[PDB]
């Protein structure tokens, strides 16, 4: 800021008050606090010309530790710094980008500030999954410039369909599973401690390794002979757990053929059917905003940015939907795939990024029968 | 640390009394994830076929039982419903 | 006279080569400057004087439950060798090959994929790389040559020797799906303007779904692959075949019905109340197509029916149709037999109407 | 050159991309868990402290790590 | 690892046009960004270019799912 | 090479005139390139930073500790006895 | 489940009340008795029918939840946006085609006849005639000023098994609803009949929703610009009151009562000043349409959510309170966060959020919300551990 000039003019104005000038105000000057960051420099950073080291080299930036933080008054965003540009009551030492208060794991979720992870309550190649198909989210955050996204934009319908999606359950479509959605190979090798490579390793069989017994109960295949690698062709199974970027973990409770899934008057049908009762208490409004934005993004064939703390106006997004040709609220006319009758209410359906959590049903199921090893 | 004691086995949550006598590991039991199913009554549970094949129910052959139990015996382990073992009363062997 | 299938419209999805970028890419990647041998076809059909159940059942059959063909690798076809690429696993390639749409007339065709990469760069293997090892020579392609089967890292290879033509129904496996829904509406019922924001949260129809009984429908289905020279003939066969499938299933139910008075595992009819007669029909592996269709005909044939309904529980893999009526067992069967005949005539009329229009 | 050290060292050591990044960027307070005294009001520290903003991510882990 | 042979949601054969679409999209983005024409334009800016008309030219209908899977899907060849 | 240690189950420990964290200046992978890492047998996108031993990968997490040369005046008393 | 693909235990959602379970990855143990004595004991003694009435509280344990509650309300709803809530004979029959019960006789209804949801619910309830009269969760004095209530919906009355009027709601069919219809069915005909009636009513509700589709949209959480102006005016009024108290403190006009220090009295006074006027509900109800708003219907039927939830989503979060107190300064001697001066009088510095979840919180508001959430989670964990 220019407080030294502000103060100096302040003294001069007061002296004129003692005098008969009566124009003391002319000496007073407005206070000014403004960062030296410039729109041009921001462009250079994206172009790669200007780096942080160069920013620190000039007086634009400097590092502040939690100790030195106690000597700093920071404007939470450029909006606040501008709002108090001429305010002498509140002088800021630094200005920060509001996204800085989140890590990559949190920054993955779009429109995070529109949700509270607080109500999202969570407290209390070996074994590695390789998923064939991954796609960039329609509403990407900044985090996806540094991590390769995993998951798929799955058309999700927020509706009550037979009651198989209650209590955080999900109704997947069998065709979506068959086509390769969330499908991959599960790898597990004996490692320390033969058989032909590519051999069906059934339960209770002998696989000599350098470990003959095999009792996993799920057929495997000899991938290699650190040797004796077994690979499983793992698809999406009833009981597998999927979750949206904003928490919202759900278990696949039912799979339906393409003929039984609901469809819109335009032929669009969902991959997932999420129960609307998941939203109210958990308040993942970011999921709804992502769906609304993604509808327009898909229709226009663009990928927009949904990083948290960026300015958001839901009314304008709905108006964008209306311009694109859909309804203002984004709902469509849907038909019951089983009876072919239209729902009396429009159904909110659109893309929503989903990923499968690495906890598989077949891994933890178990059954035993009245005999076996004993202590 | 290397203190194997007769009396050290009794106390604590992992001791004899609390882990062995009060509570026990058991056979003929299954564990799995749960899911919703609107077509199952309140007092019903949907059981996978493979688990129904692993776990068994013991029936004592008798004059009233024989006809109903014959299909299970004939199916064996080839087609569900079937069976896994039979205990002969004369030979006292399974 | 009074064609149930009144108006049809066939509109293939074509590549617009006026666009410079599409034209440049196609001419460079595949030396392609014209429409592909096989193209998707969107068929919009209008039906009049037919129940919604029949039209939706036809749509369901065309989507799946209609026998279709796919390319599958026989066990042991995927040859595991030293040069085999690690990324191009058998599951991935199997999925890709399975879900390629094909239009095959002869099932005794076998294809092989022998691709080797010697260049330093990564090589992409397209569907044109598939070759016909066995079977009668193909006068016309059965699939487009533009699909990306995969890519081989430099110095790697991929050999698959037994790629035969499998048969099935889309319901059991998605690779056998035949039709893609594109439109479904009832021209009988009026509609609100749904841009007004007073009806924005409604379906748009002016009649509640629980009272409306539409009889004039427009149905739109898209078929993935169809030979460009013979679009019209292919649509005839597809539409005709679905009618045949529905007629066959209904005729099996009719066989069960007529075989009453003789022990039948499926049909279980017993008189209750001395005036009513229940009739439960359980058919394994039947779907909503026949259950919904069978409910509608009986309801139309017996307006004063005590009760009729069905339940295709997803975890039972069977269809149970329940019928209760005030009549003797013999009289009830005659009414039900008559109801079945009405569908068969309706779909027989529908089948002939196809030949009149699609031509 | 002594090789017996390697055994103890690797024993001490043992003692997708989002997962890899989160695991490495994680800051484990194990010394404090040892002082938890059987979780005797130990959770009190899992709270968000006013010093965290800008240094320690303030959003919840969401079961991505340990229970 | 590649654009799916068929749309995951419909089964519509978007895989027929996948390679042509990829090449055409690359050319289209290059033409639009020629105003600057570095070696590599920022990804954020690149993805904001509308591809609706480009996709329509190929023949894919105006289906939300098909276009979603066509544009969003990652190509394992580029990332490597 | 790091993959050989992983694939063969051998520890990546260096000669003691000690496990070497991958991506370290002590490891051979230092200053390597994406094309080379693929040729050697590594994933180009992996940032290293974890120890290879016992056939399984191990990564040491950051550990926080009380500051040093600072007087931490803890008012906490002893619960066992108010001594 | 003879389908080889299914590999999970499956139970009716209404059964989760017994086990306190949710389909979020929870696992359960199952063992089949194989000895005659054990089988007899299991079937005659440990049947879940016995656990219908809680031993702890003597009230019901099971009932309709989520989709079943909403569908019961919709089915029994007297008027729909299309018009009167009626269905033809075909759909009335189709409602009962999965209840696994002896279907009722429709021989007296022509195909063109129109039946209301109350009629079909009564048809189902004649198996277990009960008497019941109570106000539903739908009718709330909180909403009465700002919305129109149909006379036939405000009061629920079941007479000898016939639903004379009103809407079945969480108050009537909800899980754990003492005096609900299932409670009376169990008390008069046995716990086993109660479970069967729960299943049948759930099937009716789901079958109805099969046609009267139900959804929640993003536009259901959007305030009309006039409502946004009203909310901003209310927030500004609260801030003005807070600033008046701040001026009082500045001039030293704050006189604490006996027993409270000036600081505690000031904190209590500011906390009371910063509280939503209960008129904040007016702009919310003005913008939303009760007949077709999914979120509002879910909240009002008791199926899920609460009024504070809607207020936070649409109007504004308000004052964050931890241990019934504002954000005590902990960043530094006087500071609460790095973004505020040492001795700040503004309410924004002590945990007042003027934004709404739909509007999007700023960084400090987000930090305060997360502080509150972490507090809640910590309390839950410590409570269970101590118990
Ligand atoms: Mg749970
Ligand atoms: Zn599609």
């Amino acid at each position: 800021n220019n407080i030294e000039k502000y103060n100096q003019a302040c003294y001069k104005a007061a002296e004129a008050r003692k005098k008969g000038d009566k124009d003391w105000e002319k000496h007073k000057i407005p206070f000014i606090q403004n960062t030296r960051f410039t729109s041009q420099m921001a462009k250079d950073i994206l172009a790669g010309t200007l780096t942080l080291e160069d920013l620190v080299a000039q007086g634009i930036c400097e590092f502040i530790t939690p100790e030195e933080a106690e000597n700093c008054l920071v404007a939470f965003s450029i909006i606040e710094l501008r709002k108090h540009k001429h305010d002498v009551t509140r002088r800021f030492t630094h200005v920060d980008v509001p996204q800085a208060i989140l890590g990559l794991a949190a920054l993955v979720s779009p429109y995070a500030n529109c949700t509270q992870p607080a109500r999202v309550t969570y407290e209390t190649d070996m074994n590695r999954f390789f998923q064939f198909y991954n796609e960039m989210p329609l509403v990407k955050t900044i985090a996806h410039n540094y991590v390769i996204p995993n998951g798929l934009n799955t058309i999700v319908a927020y509706m009550i369909y037979g009651g198989y999606n209650q209590e955080d359950s999900v109704i997947v479509s069998q065709s979506f599973i068959d086509r390769g959605g969330f499908a991959g190979t599960f790898y597990r090798e004996e490692k320390v401690e033969f058989v032909p490579v590519g051999t069906v390793v059934k339960k209770g069989d002998i696989i000599i390794g350098k470990s003959v017994m095999y009792g996993f109960d799920e057929p495997a295949v000899v991938d290699a002979v650190g040797l004796m690698r077994l690979r499983y062709e793992r698809n999406l199974n009833i009981g597998d757990k999927m979750s949206s970027r904003s928490g919202n973990k759900g278990i696949a409770a039912l799979a339906l053929p393409t003929s039984d899934m609901p469809f819109t008057e335009d032929g669009l049908q969902p991959d997932l059917i999420v129960n609307p009762h998941s939203h109210p208490s958990r308040m993942t409004n970011g999921q709804m905003i992502e769906t609304t934005v993604g509808l327009a993004n898909a229709l226009q064939g663009v990928v927009t940015d949904g990083t948290a703390f960026l300015p958001i106006n839901v009314q304008l997004l709905s108006e964008r939907l209306a311009q694109e040709g859909l309804r203002f609220n984004g709902c469509q006319k849907m038909f019951n795939g089983q009876t072919g009758e239209y729902f009396d209410a429009a159904i909110f359906i659109g893309p929503t990024y989903h990923q499968r959590l690495q906890k598989f049903v077949l891994d933890d199921r178990y059954a035993v029968a009245s005999y076996g090893p004993t202590d | 640390r290397p203190a194997p004691s007769i009396m050290r086995r009794l106390p604590r949550k992992e001791g004899r009394i609390r882990k062995s006598l009060l509570g026990s590991q058991v056979w003929s039991i299954s564990r799995s994830t749960i899911c919703g199913n609107s077509d199952l009554h309140l007092d019903e549970v949907g059981y996978p076929i493979s688990f129904a094949r692993t776990l068994q129910v013991a029936e004592t052959v008798q004059h009233y039982n024989i006809n109903r139990l014959m299909p299970y015996f004939l199916n064996g382990k080839r087609q569900y419903p079937g069976c896994s073992r039979v205990y002969k009363q004369i030979t006292q062997s399974v | 006279m009074e064609k149930i299938f009144q108006n049809v419209e066939i509109k293939p999805f074509l590549i617009d080569f006026s666009n410079p970028f599409i034209k440049n890419a196609a001419k460079r990647l595949f030396q392609l400057e014209e429409q592909l041998p096989l193209v998707p076809v969107n068929v919009v059909m209008d039906f009049k004087g037919i129940s919604r159940a029949a039209v939706h059942g036809l749509s369901r059959v065309l989507q799946d439950e209609i026998p279709n063909y796919m390319l599958d690798i026989k066990p042991g076809g995927y040859k595991i060798e030293d040069s085999t690429d690690l990324f191009m696993t058998e599951q991935f390639i199997r999925n890709r090959i399975n879900f390629i749409p094909i239009y095959a007339k002869n099932e005794t065709l076998v294809f092989a994929l022998r691709s080797l990469n010697n260049s330093c760069e990564v090589k992409t293997i397209y569907s044109r790389d598939l070759i016909q090892v066995a079977g009668p020579k193909l006068k016309y392609p059965i699939f487009n040559p533009t699909f990306e089967i995969g890519f081989l890292q430099p110095g790697k290879s991929l050999i698959i020797e037994d790629i035969y033509i499998k048969k099935g129904i889309g319901r059991k496996h998605a690779a056998f799906n035949l039709a893609v829904k594109t439109h479904f509406s009832h021209l009988d019922i009026e509609q609100y303007p749904t841009d007004k924001k007073e009806y924005m949260a409604l379906s748009g129809y002016k009649q509640s779904s629980m009272t409306s009984d539409p009889r004039h429908h427009r149905l739109g289905l898209c078929f993935p692959a169809v030979p460009l020279p013979h679009i019209n003939q292919a649509v005839r066969t597809y539409l005709k075949n679905a009618c045949r499938i529905i007629i066959g299933r209904i005729q099996s139910i009719q066989k069960i019905y007529e075989n009453f008075e003789e022990p039948q595992p499926e049909l279980v009819l017993f008189s209750l109340d001395e005036e009513k007669t229940k009739a439960i029909i359980t058919i394994k592996d039947e779907t909503h197509t026949i259950g919904n269709l069978l409910k509608t005909c009986i309801y139309e044939m017996i307006p004063d029916i005590s009760f009729v309904g069905y339940q295709c529980v997803p975890h039972k893999q069977e269809m149970v149709l329940t019928i209760i009526h005030k009549a003797s067992q013999e009289d009830l069967i005659t009414l039900l037999e008559k109801s079945i005949q009405n569908i068969i005539q309706t779909f027989q009329i529908l089948e002939k109407n196809v030949d009149e229009l699609i031509a | 050159t002594a090789s017996d050290l390697n055994r103890s060292m690797e024993q001490s050591i043992i003692s997708n991309l989002l997962n890899t990044i989160s695991a490495l960027r994680t800051v484990n307070t194990h010394n404090t868990t040892n002082a938890s005294k059987q979780t005797e009001r130990a959770d009190m520290m899992r709270r968000v402290h006013a010093s965290y903003p800008g240094y320690i991510c303030v959003a919840q882990s969401a079961d991505t790590g340990e229970k | 690892m590649l654009i799916p042979v068929v749309c995951f949601t419909c089964g519509f054969p978007i895989g027929t046009y996948a390679a042509i679409f990829d090449k055409a999209r690359t050319e289209y983005i290059k033409t639009k960004m020629d105003g600057t024409l570095p070696q590599n334009i920022p990804l954020d800016a690149s993805l904001q270019i509308e591809l609706k008309d480009l996709i329509t030219a190929l023949g894919i209908p105006m289906r939300v799912c098909c276009r979603t899977h066509l544009i969003t899907t990652l190509d394992y060849r580029k990332y490597y | 090479l790091p993959n050989k240690a992983r694939l063969c189950g051998l520890s990546y420990s260096g000669p003691v005139n000690f496990p070497i964290m991958r991506g370290s200046n002590r490891c051979h992978t230092h200053h390597l390139s994406k094309t080379a890492k693929k040729e050697i047998g590594e994933d180009p996108n992996e940032p290293g930073g974890y120890f290879i031993a016992r056939g399984g990968e191990w990564v040491v997490d950051l550990l926080e500790n009380i500051r040093f040369n600072t007087l931490h005046i803890h008012y906490h008393t002893m619960q066992q006895g108010n001594n | 489940l003879e389908n080889p693909k299914i590999s999970t235990f499956q139970m009716n959602v209404s059964a989760c009340a017994w086990y306190n379970a949710d389909f979020d990855g929870d696992q359960m143990n199952l063992w089949v008795p194989w000895s005659v004595m054990s089988r007899v004991e299991a079937e005659l003694l440990c049947s879940v029918r016995n656990w219908f009435i809680s031993t702890k509280s003597s009230g019901p344990v099971n009932g309709q939840v989520q989709d079943s509650t909403v569908g019961s309300f919709l089915l029994t709803r007297t008027n729909t946006p299309m018009g009167k809530n009626v269905m033809n004979k075909l759909h009335a029959m189709g409602l009962f085609q999965t209840t696994q019960t002896d279907p009722p006789c429709f021989a007296n209804y022509s195909p063109t006849d129109l039946l209301d949801g109350k009629s079909v619910v009564s048809m189902l309830l004649k198996q277990t005639p009960i008497n019941y009269q109570r106000a539903p969760t739908w009718y709330s004095e909180v909403y009465a000023p700002y919305m129109h209530y149909n006379k036939q919906d405000i009061s629920t009355q079941i007479r000898n098994g016939e639903l004379i009027e009103g809407v079945l709601d969480k108050k009537a069919v909800g899980a754990g609803s003492s005096g609900g219809i299932y409670h009376l069915i169990s008390r008069r005909y046995g716990p086993q009949q109660a479970l069967k009636m729960i299943f049948a009513t759930q099937q009716l509700a789901l079958n109805y929703v099969r046609n009267a589709g139900f959804t929640v949209s993003t536009a259901d959480m959007l305030l009309t610009p006039e409502a946004h102006q009203e909310v901003q005016e209310i927030i500004n009024k609260l801030l003005l009151e807070s600033e008046e108290i701040n001026n009082r403190l500045l001039h030293g006009d704050i006189m604490p009562p006996i027993g409270l220090t000036t600081h505690d009295f000031y904190e209590k006074l500011q906390l009371n000043a910063l509280k939503f006027p209960d008129r904040i509900l007016k702009p919310i109800m003005n913008s939303i349409n009760p007949e077709t708003n999914g979120l509002f219907q879910m909240v009002a039927t008791g199926a899920k959510g609460s009024n504070p939830n809607m207020i936070h989503i649409m109007a504004g979060i308000g004052q964050i309170e931890i241990n019934t107190q504002r954000i005590q300064p902990q960043f530094s001697f006087g500071r609460t966060l790095v973004y505020y001066p040492r001795f700040a009088l503004e309410a924004q510095a002590y945990g007042f959020i003027c934004n709404s979840y739909i509007a999007g919180l700023t960084s400090p508001e987000f930090i305060f919300g997360e502080m509150n959430g972490r507090f809640d989670l910590i309390n839950k964990a410590l409570s269970t551990s101590s118990t």
